[PDB]
């Protein structure tokens, strides 16, 4: 499991303040290159280090910055944020032959204002009386709506454990605003279980969803609720036929 | 990285070979990896080749061409879990890693027996939406972005309950309009005619 480490996993920022994601690796490699990663135009190195002290802008370098001091890390620093910065960033880590290690991404969003930044409503949608007599089977639906940045991980838990068999969450999240910059996101989630199961009403049905917002250092002057990394859940229980 | 990647994200039925082939150009090019990407995760490698010829790895296999130019793979007995985005990766002679054009995989699940119909959720407590469900349609249909602006739709998905040996195919869509109802839900998409409409 020796793998890249990236820090931050999620993060938001106002244009301008200044920020570095750091790139762990203990696997002596020495190689190492950051890459964006965007809808509709793939993975961009942006640059990469052969070795200690060595450095190279790759394709879309404007706006970053790198050092490798050490072999174990390559920093990438972004002096002066902008909008267009916001992607998903990859650091990679190369050694033996040519293989590429991937970090798990870093997932970063420069918003003109942390007033855009709103937490999800989350809630779950039992099965139709018509689809278990038709089908023998419930379907319930969970609907993660109006949050922003889009930075969700969505699970289903049932009777207290964490849940597989039977769900289904869309790829990726829904720009409820596709013609705005600063659309919120909803996201969809489903769980089909036999009829037999839905009707214990002894049977307990959870969605959760993991938001990653502001940290408890941001400054915050509007009246609603700071909008802050949560997880906010949503219940049904089984209804007796 | 340019124009001319192979048009259109690739589409295979489940069960069925999968052939995915990459003309490249730098001839300085000998080494060839492949990485599967699912949507927001990182990219991993899966196959590694060195000389101009075959390499096994259970369901895949890839392919190097250098008379040609091309890299190739191929995944026998496609799954559903295997839709993702594959892109190749080469050393080149001037020391810097090149990922090619990726391509999108995406492999329909054999929906055995299709029941096509839009169920009404009920609705919660705590929201005010309502939410209709389209399910059981066979993988030949494709779900279309509703037509009014507050009416919400997701794209169909794939879930597997393995207990039953079971798939089954699924789209949402909701709003908090009055205007709407479960049976104008999916107008704007090519439903199977055979569609059911509970009551």
């Amino acid at each position: 499991e020796a793998q890249v480490t990236q820090n931050p996993r999620y993060l938001i920022t106002v244009t301008g303040k200044k920020l570095t994601v750091t790139c762990s690796q203990n696997m002596n490699h020495e190689y190492m290159s950051w890459y964006r990663q965007d809808p509709g135009l793939g993975l961009r190195q942006i640059y990469y280090s052969m070795n200690v002290e060595v450095t190279d802008k790759g394709d879309v370098p404007e706006g970053y910055k790198v050092s490798r001091k050490e072999k174990r890390n390559f920093p990438l620093i972004l002096e002066s944020p902008s909008p267009n910065q916001t992607s998903l960033y990859f650091c990679a880590s190369s050694g033996a032959s040519h293989e590429q290690y991937f970090g798990p991404g870093t997932r970063l969003t420069v918003t003109e204002d942390l007033k855009n930044v709103f937490p999800p409503e989350v809630a779950v949608f039992e099965p139709s009386e018509a689809e278990i007599s038709h089908t023998q089977k419930a379907t319930l639906v969970c609907l993660a709506t109006g949050f922003y940045p889009d930075h969700v991980e969505l699970s289903w838990w049932v009777n207290g454990k964490e849940v597989h068999s039977g769900v289904c969450t869309d790829p990726q999240p829904l720009k409820e605003q596709p013609a705005l910059n600063d659309s919120r996101y909803a996201l969809s989630s489903r769980l089909r279980v036999s009829a037999t199961f839905w009707q214990n009403p002894r049977n307990h049905f959870r969605c959760q969803v993991q938001f990653y917002g502001l940290s408890e250092n941001d400054e915050w002057t509007q009246d609603r609720a700071k909008p802050v990394t949560q997880i906010v859940s949503a219940e049904a229980w089984g209804r007796a036929d | 990285k340019e124009v001319e990647q192979n048009s259109g994200p690739l589409s295979v039925p489940e069960g069925a070979i999968a052939s995915l082939n990459c003309t490249y150009s730098d001839r300085g090019s000998q080494s060839f990896f492949w990485y599967r990407q699912y949507s927001g995760k990182s990219p991993e490698l899966i196959m590694s080749i060195y000389s101009n010829g075959d390499k096994e790895d259970g369901r895949f296999t890839a392919q190097l061409n250098k008379a040609s130019q091309y890299v190739s793979l191929l995944i026998r007995d496609s799954q559903p879990s295997d839709s993702a985005t594959y892109l190749w990766g080469t050393y080149n002679q001037g020391g810097k890693l090149i990922f090619g054009q990726g391509t999108e995989l995406s492999v329909k699940p054999n929906i055995q027996n299709p029941d096509p119909a839009v169920y009404q959720l009920r609705d919660s407590k705590s929201s005010d939406k309502s939410v209709c469900l389209f399910t059981d349609f066979d993988s030949q249909t494709n779900v279309s972005q509703s037509k009014d602006s507050d009416v919400y739709i997701t794209d169909k998905c794939v879930l597997d309950m393995r207990s039953m040996d079971f798939k089954s195919n699924s789209a949402v869509a909701w709003s908090n309009k009055s205007d709407f109802a479960c049976a104008n839900a999916f107008n704007n998409s090519i439903i199977p005619e055979d569609t059911f409409f509970p009551s």
